[PDB]
C-alpha cells in the first residue's frame, strides 16, 4: 500500500 | 527534563464507526473502461460525438440493455429508459450527413426525474458517519501505478531545472494519476462550456481523453457520456446536475458499498484473456445522477496544476540532499536510482522505493486532493500538519510543548466524518505515528 505520510520517516 | 512517564505520547487519531464509505469521484477511477480509436496523423481534436460513435463501433459484443444492480433510493426504469434513449439520439445523428459539435437530447421524462422539471427564464452534504473501505486505499494504489500509454503531450520545439522537470515528466508521463488529470481537463472543459452555452438544454456530452501508445500513436478514447441538466449558474457555487453513463468490467457485487449511489446495467459481452485462455464477461454501465458548480469545473479544468505542485515537492527533496552532500544529486537520484524512500507499507512494516515511486505517489496525492476536493480536506490538512511537527521534534529528542495537544486533536478529529480520502489520509497518519515514535 503507497502512504505518502511515511516520507515524513526519512 | 520532567520525569519520562509525564512526558506526553501522541495517540492515534479516532476514525468514526459506521456503515462502509460509497464511492464520490465525479467519474470513475479505477473501474473506468475505455474504447479506443487509433487517431490518423495530423488529427488535432475531432468533432466529440463523430469521435464518441467511432470509439463505440471497436466494441462488437452490444446486447439489449438490462437492470442487473438497482439503486436503492432511485426508479431503476429511468436509468434503463435514459441509456436506450442515449443510444437512439445518437442513431438519430448517425442517419445525419453533418455531426454537430453539440447535441441537445429531448426532455423526456425519464430524464426530468434523473436532473429536474424546466424553469422560467431569469429576469458532501450526506451528515452520517462512514467507516473506512478498503477500496480507497486501492484507489489510491491504482493511481500510483504505470499505464501503457503516455498521457502527457511534447511542446513546440538552466541545466538544473530543465533536466528535473524531464526526469520528472519521464517517471510520470504514464502514471494513472496523468490519465485522471486529462480526464478531468476534458469532461470539465465540455461541462463548463456547454453549462454557459445551452443553460436550458440537457447537452449530450462524450467523456473522452487522447494517450499515446508506447508505439508513438495517438489514441482517443471513450469512458461513457454524461447527460448536463438545466444549467442557469450565475454565482461560482451554483449546482448543474448531471447524469454519469460509464463503461466498466467492474461487477459491482463485490463491493456494494462502493456502489450505493448507482444503478448498474449490463450493457454487452467482452472477449477477455485470462490464463486459461477465452472467457466472455459482462460489460456494465455504471449510472447515476451527480451535480458539480462552476468553482468545481474551474478546478479541475486547472488539474494539470497538480503537476507542477507535485514536481515543486520533488524539487524540495532534491534541494535539501543537495545542501548535505554540497553536490547536486538530480542525475544521481533518477539515474543510480540506489537512494530509497519510505513510500509504503505492509503488514511485514515500512517499505523503500525509488525516486519514481516517490514521483508517481506525490502526484497521486495531489491528484486526489482535486478529485475529492472538500473543506474537511482543507481542515484536516492544516490541522494534522501542526501535529506532524510535535511527532518530527519528539522523534528528534527535541520536548516540544504539549500542553495544548488535546485542542489539536479536537480540531483535527472534527474533519473525520465519512469522507473516503479524509479518513484514508486520518488512517495514513495513524500508521506513520506508529512508526514514528516506536
Amino acid at each position: 500500500d503507497y502512504n505518502p505520510y511515511l516520507l515524513y520517516l526519512k | 527534563s520532567i520525569e519520562p512517564f509525564l512526558r506526553t505520547t501522541p495517540r492515534p487519531l479516532r476514525l468514526p464507526d459506521g456503515p462502509l464509505c460509497h464511492q464520490r469521484s465525479k467519474f470513475l477511477l479505477m473501474d473506468a473502461l475505455k474504447l479506443s480509436i487509433e487517431d490518423p496523423s495530423h488529427e488535432g481534436e475531432g468533432i466529440p460525438l463523430y469521435d464518441a460513435i467511432k470509439c463505440m463501433k471497436t466494441f462488437f459484443g452490444w446486447k439489449e440493455p438490462n437492470i442487473v444492480k438497482p439503486h436503492e433510493k432511485g426508479i431503476n426504469p429511468n436509468y434503463l429508459m435514459a441509456w436506450k434513449q442515449v443510444l437512439a439520439e445518437l442513431q438519430d445523428i448517425e442517419n445525419e450527413e453533418k455531426i454537430p459539435r453539440t447535441k441537445n437530447m429531448k426532455r423526456t421524462s425519464q430524464l426530468k426525474w434523473a436532473l429536474g422539471e424546466n424553469m422560467a427564464p431569469e429576469k458532501s452534504d450526506e451528515p452520517e458517519p462512514r467507516s473506512l473501505a478498503s477500496w480507497v486505499q486501492n484507489e489510491f494504489n491504482k493511481a500510483c501505478e504505470l499505464t501503457d500509454s503516455s498521457w502527457i503531450e511534447l511542446d513546440e520545439i538552466e541545466h538544473i531545472a530543465s533536466m528535473r522537470r524531464n526526469y520528472f515528466t519521464a517517471e510520470v508521463s504514464h502514471c494513472r494519476a496523468t490519465e485522471y488529470i486529462m480526464k478531468g481537463v476534458y469532461i470539465n472543459t465540455a461541462l463548463l462550456n456547454a453549462s454557459c452555452a445551452a443553460m436550458d438544454d440537457f447537452q449530450l456530452i462524450p467523456m473522452i481523453s487522447k494517450c499515446r501508445t508506447k508505439e508513438g500513436r495517438r489514441k482517443t478514447n471513450l469512458y461513457g457520456f454524461i447527460i448536463k441538466g438545466r444549467s442557469h449558474l450565475r454565482n461560482d457555487t451554483d449546482v448543474v446536475n448531471f447524469v454519469s453513463m460509464e463503461f466498466s468490467l467492474t461487477d459491482p457485487r463485490l463491493e456494494p458499498h462502493k456502489w450505493e449511489k448507482y444503478c448498474v446495467l449490463e450493457i454487452g459481452d467482452m472477449l477477455l484473456r485470462t490464463a486459461i485462455g477465452q472467457v466472455s464477461r459482462p460489460m456494465f454501465l455504471y449510472v447515476r445522477t451527480n451535480g458539480t458548480s462552476k468553482i468545481k469545473m474551474k478546478w479541475g479544468m486547472e488539474m494539470r496544476r497538480c503537476l507542477l505542485q507535485s514536481l515543486q515537492q520533488i524539487e524540495s527533496m532534491i534541494e535539501a540532499e543537495s545542501s548535505v552532500k554540497e553536490k547536486d544529486m538530480t542525475k544521481e537520484f533518477f539515474e543510480n536510482k540506489s537512494e530509497t524512500w519510505p513510500i509504503g507499507e505492509s503488514p511485514r512494516g515500512v517499505e523503500e522505493g525509488s525516486i519514481g515511486k516517490v514521483c508517481r505517489t506525490l502526484l497521486a496525492k495531489s491528484v486526489f486532493n482535486s478529485l475529492y476536493a472538500s473543506p474537511q480536506l482543507e481542515g484536516f490538512s492544516a490541522e494534522s500538519r501542526k501535529l506532524l511537527l510535535i511527532v518530527q521534534a519528539l522523534r528528534d529528542n527535541l520536548e516540544p510543548g504539549t500542553f495544548d495537544l488535546g485542542g489539536l486533536y479536537e480540531a483535527i478529529e472534527e474533519c473525520l466524518i465519512n469522507d473516503p480520502w479524509v479518513l484514508l489520509n486520518a488512517s495514513w497518519f495513524n500508521s506513520f505515528l506508529t512508526h514514528a515514535l516506536k
